[PDB]
């Protein structure tokens, strides 16, 4: 039993998006079948389920309109058809299979699902100096589409004290985030400090030197 | 029927008892067995069954992992916790059609208070060049996550404009990181002298105070 | 096995022993109806049915005549008069792992309560709403059959319990299951009462010249008197001689 699903699909809002969970380990003829949502950092929601051998559906009045629901049982497959996407659909959708008298019993990875208006964008890189013991610097990755974004110190060489905090959505659909270091109070004059910013969407390798 | 979970973020020390509860709307019992159903979560996997029905436990679950209850109330008993049960707990109900969750905890490894290591980031000349300032507030090796960050511009709240993030729990240093970052115009950065980080934590007494004169 | 697919032996013609089950002290239970324990050594039976099977230590209340439950109703059925005992035993070591112990399971739901001793080894989907179910899993789609899910500790309750039932059929038919009669040692030459091969007699009993064959257990003479047999232990042949008497 291992459930496989489509990866990170980007979509504007109005359009209409088609996405696939493949199931393996089972029949996939005998168990009924469920969808659930998460909006990040948010609960659990279900969305509806199918039996695979009789296309009969069953959603929730909230995604009736907007979710279509299929199967198919010779590529042992289904598919997710959401039309008339919005801002509040952005999220991580879960394939789920009946069990242990569990409606979304078996939970398979995830879909991240994200309707905006933005583009792919290349990341805008800041130092972040210390202040003129032990001191900190660090740098900023501003306005950049969509994540990740994989940030480092020295090409994986300092880790003590390295935190990269995800990023959060601002007003205009770009993303935000931040990498920190503390580093001794003496490492300033001599030891060299560059931050690695790499934006796969974007293919953007951006190193910059952080100098007090 | 709706759950109600309590307490929902939990911290016990290893090989010590983690209970979690839940109610629900109505009963939960059913055909005389109960469909109240567990599950775990960790960060990067999907949930995962772990306790089928009232008690019986699932598949690969450790006995560890205790589940009880009956009509409307139920619970969860962690008696020798480990390492790996840091993670997302959640209920579910199974009688009717619509299919609702629990309020879901968090539980962590709890660990002695630490002193919040505080630290400050000035804006830099290129982000300077580039219209937009920002200031940077670090809180390092601080337990428990619980904190207030407060910035102060000439002496200023700030309000609506400052940006928090939390690390995830360390493995094993059980302290946990945050990080706000407060963005301004350029023009608005250049009138002011004072960028101010205060930090209200349950390891100080008094708040601590980083400041800093731009220039 | 499981309780729903309880193991059945049928056991006839043979010296049942009961002695075994007394002298061991693991059992839990010797649970009789009809019978006493103590003298199932003494009757002979027509046949013998063992049943065998693991049920769960809160269910053992349930394996008795005239009582319900889901072991009652679904998996196992016993008769209200039974004529026959109850035999179980914790196993707690033997039949936990750890982890869980999912090898054995028992059917959580069936459309019709089973008649006594009838064995139900259907996997099929039970449908437990209005809409048909055609063999797959849904919302009221449920298999019939959970697990026990045994674990190194325990309650007393919920940890393993072997149980093994006798279904002891008494009827006219001829005699298949009989237990051992015991025996005594064999005297000499002395007025003693016996009971060589069922037959009672008082007399003294001497070593003979009287041959014979298998063809014969014990042996008589004119006017239907009873005055040799061979002893079964020996097969030695001797002499009955009534016990000196006479008038004074
Ligand atoms: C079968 O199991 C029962 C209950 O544990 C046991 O009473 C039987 O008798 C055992 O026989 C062994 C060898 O004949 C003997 O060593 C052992 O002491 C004895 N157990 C008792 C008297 O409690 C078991 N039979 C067999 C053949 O193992
Ligand atoms: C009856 O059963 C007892 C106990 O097993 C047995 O002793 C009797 O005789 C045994 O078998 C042979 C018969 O004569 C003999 O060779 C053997 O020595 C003898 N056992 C002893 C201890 O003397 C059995 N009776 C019969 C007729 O076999």
């Amino acid at each position: 039993v291992q459930l496989q699903q489509s990866a990170a699909e980007l979509a504007r809002p109005g359009a209409s998006v088609k996405m696939s969970c493949k199931a393996s380990g089972y029949t996939f003829t005998s168990y009924t079948m469920h969808w659930v949502k998460q909006r990040p950092g948010q609960g659990l929601e279900w969305i509806g389920y199918i039996n695979p051998t009789s296309g009969y559906t069953e959603y929730n009045q909230n995604f009736k309109d907007k979710t279509t629901l299929t199967a198919d049982k010779s590529s042992s497959t289904a598919y997710m058809q959401l039309n008339s996407l919005t801002s509040e659909d952005s999220a991580v959708y879960y394939c789920a299979r009946e069990g242990h008298r569990v409606g979304p019993a078996y939970w398979g990875q995830g879909t991240l699902v994200t309707v905006s208006a933005a583009s792919t964008k290349g990341p805008s890189v800041f130092p972040l100096a210390p202040s003129s013991g032990t001191a900190a610097l660090g740098c900023l990755v501003k306005d950049y589409f969509p994540e990740p974004v994989t940030v480092s110190w020295n090409s994986g060489a300092l880790t003590s004290g390295v935190h990269t905090f995800p990023a959060v959505l601002q007003s205009s659909g770009l993303y935000s985030l931040s990498s920190v270091v503390t580093v001794p109070s003496s490492s300033l004059g001599t030891q060299t400090y560059i931050c690695n910013v790499n934006h796969k969407p974007s293919n953007t390798k951006v190193d910059k030197k952080v100098e007090p | 029927i709706v759950l109600t979970q309590s307490p929902a973020s939990l911290a016990v020390s290893l090989g010590q008892r983690a209970t979690i509860s839940c109610r629900a709307s109505e009963s939960v019992d059913n055909y005389g067995i109960s469909f109240m159903n567990w599950f775990q979560q960790t960060p990067g996997q999907p949930p995962k069954l772990l306790i089928y029905g009232s008690s019986n436990q699932g598949s690969g679950v450790p006995a560890r992992f205790s589940g009880s209850g009956s009509g409307t109330d139920f619970s969860l008993n962690i008696h020798p916790m480990e390492e790996d049960d840091t993670a997302m707990y959640f209920c579910q109900q199974s009688k009717e059609v619509p299919y609702t969750f629990g309020g879901g905890t968090k539980l962590e490894i709890k660990r002695t208070v630490a002193a919040p290591s505080v630290f400050i980031f000035p804006p830099s000349d290129e982000q300077l060049k580039s219209g937009t300032a920002s200031v940077v507030c670090l809180l390092n090796n601080f337990y428990p996550r619980e904190a207030k960050v407060q910035w102060k511009v000439d002496n200023a709240l700030q309000s609506g404009n400052s940006q928090e993030s939390v690390t995830e729990q360390d493995s094993k240093d059980s302290t946990y990181s945050l990080s706000s970052t407060l963005t301004l115009s350029k023009a608005d950065y250049e009138k002011h002298k004072v960028y101010a980080c205060e930090v209200t934590h349950q390891g100080l007494s008094s708040p601590v105070t980083k400041s800093f004169n731009r220039g | 096995a499981s309780v729903y697919a309880w193991n059945r032996k049928r056991i006839s013609n043979c010296v049942a022993d009961y002695s075994v089950l007394y002298n061991s002290a693991s059992f839990s239970t010797f649970k009789c109806y009809g019978v006493s324990p103590t003298k199932l050594n003494d009757l002979c039976f027509t046949n013998v049915y063992a049943d065998s099977f693991v049920i769960r230590g809160d269910e053992v209340r349930q394996i008795a005549p005239g009582q319900t439950g889901k072991i009652a109703d679904y998996n196992y059925k016993l008769p209200d008069d039974f004529t026959g005992c109850v035999i179980a035993w914790n196993s707690n070591n033997l039949d936990s792992k750890v982890g869980g112990n999912y090898n054995y399971l028992y059917r959580l739901f069936r459309k019709s309560n089973l008649k006594p001793f009838e064995r139900d080894i259907s996997t099929e989907i039970y449908q437990a709403g209005s809409t048909p179910c055609n063999g797959v899993e849904g919302f009221n789609c449920y298999f019939p059959l959970q697990s026990y899910g045994f674990q190194p500790t325990n309650g007393v309750g919920y940890q393993p319990y072997r149980v093994v039932v006798l279904s002891f059929e008494l009827l006219h038919a001829p005699a298949t299951v009989c237990g051992p009669k015991k025996s005594t040692n064999l005297v000499k030459n002395k007025c003693v009462n016996f009971n060589f091969n069922g037959l009672t007699g008082t007399g003294v009993l001497t070593e003979s010249n009287k041959k014979f064959l298998p063809f014969q257990q014990f042996g008589r003479d004119i006017a239907d008197t009873t005055d040799a047999v061979r002893d079964p232990q020996t097969l030695e042949i001797l002499d009955i001689t009534p016990c000196s008497f006479g008038g004074v």
